[PDB]
């Protein structure tokens, strides 16, 4: 319903289904009449501009992004809440001077600036002025105004999976690309977080992300793979680690658990060879049970199992 | 003869084999699932039931007679026919969207016509086989057990690698012991696929690789086989069309191909090289008779069946491999681009070319081979009217070819090209051609100087055995695995019977006729290639020549009891033969199994069963690390395991 | 308008809504899954992608201009198109053998053409809805969510019983609260089926029951609707035969039908009775306007929507039910055979006739109803060349009919035949036909002795609401649920669009042109039936009159 056409449809009492935009809402919106749609912050800005002068209003900001922007900063930080910063303020300033750094035991890994339709940023982009034009040539954007900091204890594959789950739930189901591809990409990510992925799955995810971005009818689908693309470009190594092992950050394996699948276990050896804790003690020929009392969750069992059954 | 069909006078024919064929000749059709290809027989479908004298019987096994009253449609026959069709459809893998026969399947059309909308019977489960290890893909869940592929492989191709196995509900057409087709003596001619009426036998589709390559930054280079242009028009249901190859060039360039070449140029080059090689062999009278190596199916068949003739095979590689090697090794240097940057796509009518491109001696030259059907799918995806596409010529310098080079597409093409090359080099006084059989032609050729030889052209594998056994008076033999040559290849459009193959040969002959230059030497580009790049013999040998190795199955297939998939182990084998079983061996096996049950936590020990090791009379035998013990027992194998 | 497609000269029309239709008109085709029927809209499939000014966009929502360059086929577009098609196929129920669109499915053809031999997208599990309660069968596992059925039901038929529910992956076209169709206000017109591009909306197939009956010892009797003979030729892909009904009679006899009758006889009978009762109502002036009750879909719609007009409905049952009642209650008696010994088969162009045959009012009269598609399937099973079948007439005494009787097959048939009967009994002075809009026709009819009255012909459910609200001065209203009447019925061969329906109407008109009998009164068998069996009023009511009851949830 944040889509302009969907918003107008939902105001009329119908399903918030977006539609192609030959007749832009400005020329014909509600019941075909010209309609002006703007965000809350823009309407709030209007009276401030009128009260001040153009030069007075432009005295703060950037030559192309004058004024200020209100952000809601979340994540583990000493002080989290609504902030208002002049355009051009870097993310380091917001995260360390206006939020007072992180709580003890938390480091900086990434930050999300526009939610599902936003982008993932790392320590290389943290020191960059927040400007509408600057972020476009950075694979990013200022976004709606939501900022969430990501610590070193969270898995980025899990972040992408969470965003794709949200988008898959919120898809209106009108066009094939968004409706079907978001579900398929979420399934691929769900496999990734469970150690069932493969390089072929990664290639499928990349190509499907491109297809969803290019072919989706409206903005929701077009930006649906934005978390996937950003997180891939910045943490391909984490993706690989999930492919050929376990979660580097431990988030996936922290609350998960390894179980031997007896349906496809013929009781061969191995397992114990690498397991430092020897949590197998199986019966030869039959499925080898995994003793969970002393399972540090290292993930070496799955790394080498000819008949992949380390579930 | 006069007969009464459903109460109306009908005149069938004078002499006929059965009622079904006679009525079909008249124009009266009885539904059936037996006549499905040229290798079909009657009696299995049981759907041709007709009523005569009260009793129902199959019309395919009914000899017609004067004034016979036959009712081909009665409520009982409707019930029985629908029951039979529902029985077939109950256990059929009904996924037509991903099936290779979608839109050209008789079973699908019958399901549509018979109004089958729900399965009254249970879709019972079978021990189906899904073989995808070879360019020919087997999926027995779509098999209707017609047996056409078995007859094609045995009677027509002479290989007999696929046969009926088991019986009853478990009847299945498969290879011996469910061995992957890539590991059997299959030559991958694709004729079984060409005759299969369902999706059970199909060709491995590699369109995804081509699309991802085109989408990449690599330079994609295409080369089209001579016989692809003579049959592609069938997929679109249009008439023959000379200049098909040039509008194909236009379409391929439209979809992103940087260069498109003609494999007929490679055919000319191969013919030139093989003519010179054969002349040397003649002047030396050694390594004769000579066999053409242009058909990869025949090459693999010889490797499997004639290890003694592998020295008689032409050293020259096939036109696909020759042209691809020339591209990758010379054109890349001329363009100043690394060989890794070039992506080579081959459009062939053959499934064995997929195997040839993946051979060890040809590694990395041809990136992907796409059959005629896959090219037609590429065209159909775009939805552009190829008939309306304006043709443009092939790309230089490998775009032109002589009429002889384009003749490779049908049987006798390479022999005629070699004859033309020799005639130009040293004239030919005369040629006398005989036809001992349908698919065998023998030519007696006299050269101007006076030395003469004999050459035979054999199309259709399986005719080679008798000819090689009885005829020993030839010096050069052309062998094409498929009937009519490559116009009837495995990858050609379906259906692929003899009438369409003859029409394809006629189309290719018409295409040949409009070519100006007649012999490979008249091809200026080929002579320039020889003068600039292949000037010396060493480069020519490394570019256009290959070596062949014998093929022999390496089956270990020992009984598995407590196997270990991989890793260093002991691989203890216990003989399970009668003599060994007569005292101990089975007891020893039980004791060892229980030992690895209590000991051997990891996969250090691998307990195997093996058949007689030809050491009988020396007490029970237990193989350890591939070593003979004799008088083996639990302690005697434990000591060795220590 | 000079545009370039794949680097060449293309001349398109000046004013085109989108580039896709311009290219289509000129001749260039772009694959897509949006244009599927007459009630189709663009924007959902996203398969018409083209390259404009270096950016990929859909050609259905792109306005053409002068000198634009479009790459219609590029490797990127190739990958996107195959990805979209495989996304569709991954969740689609890929069992074409038991599908009603098998052989005429666009998705099946694209899967064949695109070389989709596998799906790397795992088959996700969807809460699919399968319904078998009504003659219109639902199966959401074959649905591509094109929305054509929803538009057909709402905009065209005016019922709107099926709509998009849920959202996202769980998007489904269903009834309110997944209620079975038979329990909703669906009129079973089958137009959604006529427009569905997949097997998600199908007609219940009853060939097994017919074959079981033919195998039994019962006297199987068939009757063919007038509109079935004007469309069956399309299933065989051959030219219309003006003598197709006789060939169908011959074929049905070949497969074991004891008797084959013409439902046009029932149409003559119904028109006679309805004209008589309408003139009686005119005389007295009670229960006006009179509504025809020959369309079961309209009857059910009136029961659900207009409970106040049930008394206004004509008490005469539809030609199918009237002829079936006459058969099983008179012909069986004259044959010295029990009623239960007869299996009455009806070959109809309508899915609502299946519902009508199963109604409590007519239960046990028509044993089974088969559509035109089902008769075509019967003909295809035997592989008999129907074009070469020697025609024979219909069986007596219900084998003949007049032009007016056979006219029921198209909209305006019962009204025309009623006017014929009236003019035969009480002459007609003049008829002033008017055409307020596409699907409505109002005619002023003046009689020789008395005043005049206006009769209205409305084809296509949905127009009825507006007409009835706006108009309050017509005495007789004839309502057909399907556009063009029964030639466009939901049981007709697929595809059936406006052009196909007009062609069928033309074929029916040509078939009517060759009939010697012009009015039901001339029908000698019909008059014999009235003067032999239906002599008394009581039997006439108990054999030809039915009743209606309101429908509510
Ligand atoms: C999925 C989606 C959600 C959106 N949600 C909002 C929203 O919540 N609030 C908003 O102001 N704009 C939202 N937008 C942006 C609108 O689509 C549109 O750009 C808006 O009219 C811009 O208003 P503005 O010029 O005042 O920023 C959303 C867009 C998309 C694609
Ligand atoms: S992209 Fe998603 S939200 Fe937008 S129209 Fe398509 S399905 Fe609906
Ligand atoms: S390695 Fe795999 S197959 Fe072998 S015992 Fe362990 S889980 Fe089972
Ligand atoms: S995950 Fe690591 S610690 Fe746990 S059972 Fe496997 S090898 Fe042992
Ligand atoms: S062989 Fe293929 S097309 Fe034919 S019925 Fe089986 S799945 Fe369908
Ligand atoms: S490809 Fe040829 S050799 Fe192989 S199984 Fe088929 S017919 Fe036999
Ligand atoms: S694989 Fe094909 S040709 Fe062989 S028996 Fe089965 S259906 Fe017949
Ligand atoms: S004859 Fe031609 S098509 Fe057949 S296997 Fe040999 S090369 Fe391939
Ligand atoms: S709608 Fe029916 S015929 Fe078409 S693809 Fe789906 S199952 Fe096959
Ligand atoms: S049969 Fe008619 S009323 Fe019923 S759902 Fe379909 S279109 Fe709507
Ligand atoms: S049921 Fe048929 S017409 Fe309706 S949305 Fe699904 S595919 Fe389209
Ligand atoms: S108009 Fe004819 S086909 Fe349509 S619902 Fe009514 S009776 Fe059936
Ligand atoms: S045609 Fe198949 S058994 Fe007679
Ligand atoms: S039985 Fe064991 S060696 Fe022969
Ligand atoms: S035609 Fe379907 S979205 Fe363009
Ligand atoms: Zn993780």
């Amino acid at each position: 319903c944040g889509e302009e056409t969907a918003l107008l449809a939902s105001i009329e009492g119908k399903r918030g289904m977006p539609r192609p935009k030959p007749p832009f809402p400005a020329q014909s919106g509600l019941w075909g009449k010209p309609t002006l749609i703007n965000n809350v912050e823009t309407y709030a800005n209007i009276p401030r501009i009128l009260r001040d002068g153009v030069e007075n209003y432009r005295k703060r900001g950037t030559e192309n992004s004058p004024g200020t922007k209100m952000f809601s900063v979340a994540g583990p930080l000493k002080a989290t809440g609504i902030i208002e910063v002049e355009f051009g303020t870097t993310l380091r300033d917001i995260i360390y001077n206006i939020c007072g750094g992180f709580v003890e035991g938390e480091e900086f890994k990434a930050v999300q600036i526009g939610g599902p339709s936003g982008a993932c940023l790392s320590e290389d982009f943290i020191d960059m002025p927040l400007d509408y034009d600057t972020l476009k040539k950075a694979d990013a954007m200022v976004g709606s105004g939501g900022i969430v900091v990501i610590t070193k204890k969270t898995c980025m594959v899990e972040v992408a999976r969470f965003f794709l789950d949200f988008t898959k739930r919120e898809s209106c189901g009108k066009c094939v690309p968004c409706r079907e591809g978001t579900m398929q990409a979420y399934n691929i990510l769900e496999k990734f977080t469970h150690g069932k992925a493969t390089y072929e799955d990664l290639k499928t995810l990349e190509h499907l992300s491109k297809t969803i971005k290019t072919a989706s009818l409206c903005g929701l689908g077009k930006t649906a793979p934005n978390p996937i693309l950003s997180t891939l470009k910045l943490f391909r190594e984490e993706y690989i680690a999930h492919i050929e092992g376990e979660c580097p950050s431990g988030m996936c394996t922290a609350f998960k658990k390894y179980v031997i699948n007896p349906d496809i276990c013929k009781g061969c050896g191995l397992c114990a060879r690498s397991c430092p804790q020897n949590a197998i003690t199986g019966e030869r020929g039959k499925p080898y049970t995994i003793d969970q009392e002393k399972c540090v969750k290292c993930g070496l069992c799955a790394s080498k199992c000819p008949f992949k059954a380390i579930e | 003869m006069k007969i009464y069909v459903d109460g109306r006078e009908v005149i069938i024919n004078d002499n006929e084999r059965n009622l079904l064929e006679a009525l079909k000749n008249v124009g009266i059709e009885i539904p059936n699932l037996c006549y499905l290809s040229e290798a079909s027989i009657y009696g299995a479908c049981r759907m041709c039931l007709v009523e005569i004298n009260g009793q129902i019987t199959t019309s395919c096994t009914l000899k017609p007679y004067e004034g016979m009253k036959v009712k081909t449609n009665t409520p009982e026959i409707y019930e029985m026919r629908r029951n039979i069709l529902e029985l077939i459809l109950a256990t059929h893998n009904r996924d037509c969207t991903t099936c290779d026969r979608n839109g050209s399947c008789k079973l699908q059309k019958y399901a549509e016509d018979f109004g089958i909308r729900k399965i009254r019977f249970e879709a019972l489960k079978k021990e189906h086989v899904r073989d995808e290890s070879a360019p020919v893909v087997r999926d027995t869940s779509k098999c209707i057990l017609c047996g056409d592929c078995v007859r094609v492989c045995e009677e027509i191709q002479g290989v007999g690698v696929i046969e009926f196995a088991k019986r009853g509900f478990e009847s299945v057409v498969t290879t011996a012991f469910d061995t992957p087709l890539i590991e059997t003596e299959c030559v991958l001619c694709g004729q079984c696929v060409a005759y299969c009426p369902t999706g059970a036998l199909s060709i491995r589709n590699d369109i995804d690789k081509l699309i991802e390559a085109l989408e990449s930054d690599k330079i994609v280079i295409g080369m089209i086989a001579p016989a692809v242009r003579a049959a592609i028009q069938e997929e679109f249901g249009i008439d023959e069309d000379v200049a098909m190859a040039e509008k194909l060039v236009s379409f391929l360039k439209t979809i992103g191909f940087d260069k498109v070449f003609d494999v007929s140029f490679g055919a000319d080059l191969v013919a030139y090289e093989e003519a010179h090689e054969f002349y040397e062999r003649l002047k030396k009278g050694e390594r004769l008779p000579q066999f053409t190596s242009c058909c990869p199916a025949w090459v693999k068949h010889a490797e499997h069946t004639y290890p003694q003739y592998l020295q008689n095979l032409s050293s020259v590689k096939s036109p696909q491999q020759a042209l691809g090697t020339v591209i990758k090794k010379i054109y890349a240097r001329k363009l100043g681009v690394p060989e890794e940057k070039i992506f080579l796509v081959s459009f062939m009518p053959c499934t064995a070319k997929k195997f040839e491109a993946e051979r060890e001696e040809h590694e990395g030259i041809v990136d992907i081979v796409l059959t005629t059907r896959e090219l037609a799918q590429l065209i159909k995806m775009s939805r552009i009217d190829i008939n309306r596409v304006e043709p443009q010529p092939f790309d230089r310098p490998y775009g032109v070819s002589s009429q002889a080079g384009l003749g490779f597409g049908k049987a006798g093409g390479v022999f005629s090209c070699v004859l033309s090359v020799l005639n130009e080099e040293i004239g030919i006084e005369k040629v006398d051609v005989k036809s001992p059989e349908d698919g065998i032609r023998v030519a007696e050729v006299t050269l101007k100087d006076g030395t003469s030889f004999k050459g035979a052209v054999i199309y259709g594998l399986g005719k080679v055995k008798k000819f090689l056994e009885e005829r020993k008076d030839v010096e050069i033999i052309e062998v094409m695995a498929c009937n009519y040559g490559c116009v009837g290849g495995g990858g050609q459009p379906y259906p692929n019977d003899s009438r369409i193959r003859e029409h394809r040969a006629k189309v290719l002959r018409d295409t040949m006729g409009i070519k100006s230059l007649l012999t490979p030497v008249e091809n200026l580009f080929l002579m320039k290639l020889y003068e600039e790049d292949l000037k010396d013999e060493h480069t020519r040998h490394e570019i256009l020549h290959t070596t062949y190795r014998p093929r022999r199955r390496y089956p270990e297939k020992d009984v598995e009891i407590l196997p270990v998939p991989n890793g260093e182990k002991r691989t203890v084998k216990v003989c399970l033969g009668t003599s060994c079983y007569t005292k101990g061996s089975y007891e020893i096996l039980k004791k060892l199994v229980d030992y690895v049950k209590e000991n051997d936590m990891e996969g250090k020990i691998e307990v195997l069963g093996t058949f007689c090791v030809e050491n009988c009379g020396a007490s029970p035998n237990v193989i350890v690390d591939d070593k003979i013990i004799g008088g083996a027992t639990f302690e005697k194998v434990l000591e060795e395991l220590s």
